[PDB]
């Protein structure tokens, strides 16, 4: 019934470089959209958004941008990650990074660093592909 | 003085290196954890004054079974893995299977596995 697609994505690790970190899955809902991170023993909701800014995150997210998220929950060592945080904005930057070129956006701050946050990023093809 | 011997053993844990019968101080060894086990504390101790420093812990994971899924009535939200072992500060996402419907005892789907103990939802 509903639109579901997954896509791969990276986190820059423990000494800031780039590192393969699992699955994006990105689900269509009823009310915008779920995404999930699949990532060994981690598969649980990542981050998700109200319809009105689907829109607004489908050109974000081929093109660059920011857009509001309705609950942020990131990956195992953000501070957001255990009981998610609300309404936190994402800036989605293209960036070139070894031969290709990749939509990247800063996660939350990192427990117990100080102004340490995440970094992700994910193919602009793969989601180009998708998000057309 | 004011050496140490052997570094402590730690519960699902190893050194990095081989043991030797004596320590100089100020010289370090590391711990690594098991397969599935997250280290929690510095990796590497040190020897000072006969003493070694603190050594670390190995948080245990959380096995989530075909057959535990199957008791709760749930299933893995974002994977088809029917099984799944997710380490310590590891978050898992689960829904019902079609039929069931959250149980009035459970209010959120979404579980993190601390230290081998991890919260399943009822459906």
């Amino acid at each position: 019934e509903f639109s579901k697609f997954t896509v791969k994505i990276k986190n820059k690790d423990k000494s800031g470089n780039w590192t393969d970190l699992g699955d994006l899955v990105v689900r269509k809902e009823e009310n915008g959209i779920d995404t999930g991170l699949n990532a060994g023993g981690h598969s649980a909701t990542f981050f998700s958004l109200e319809e009105e800014v689907v829109n607004n995150f489908v050109k974000v997210m081929t093109e660059g941008g920011s857009f509001k998220t309705s609950l942020y929950y990131g990956y195992k060592e953000e501070q957001s990650v255990i009981n998610g945080i609300q309404n936190k904005e994402i800036i989605t930057k293209i960036e070139k990074i070894d031969g290709t070129e990749y939509i990247t956006f800063s996660g939350d701050k990192i427990k117990n660093s100080g102004d340490k946050v995440a970094e992700y990023a994910i193919s602009l093809e793969e989601l180009k592909k998708n998000l057309k | 003085t004011g050496k140490c011997g052997p570094p402590p053993p730690i519960d699902n844990g190893g050194i990095t290196s081989f043991p030797l019968s004596v320590y100089a101080p100020a010289s370090s060894v590391e711990y690594q954890c098991a397969n599935l086990y997250q280290l929690e504390g510095n990796k590497r101790i040190t020897c000072r004054n006969g003493q070694w420093s603190e050594p670390p812990k190995c948080l245990h994971p959380c096995v989530i079974s075909r057959e535990i899924m199957e008791n709760y009535n749930i299933a893995l939200r974002w994977t088809a893995k029917q099984k799944l072992y997710s380490r310590t500060g590891e978050s898992v996402e689960f829904v019902c299977k079609r039929g069931y419907r959250l149980s009035s005892r459970s209010h959120t789907l979404r579980t993190t596995c601390w230290d081998g103990k991890l919260e399943y939802p009822t459906c």
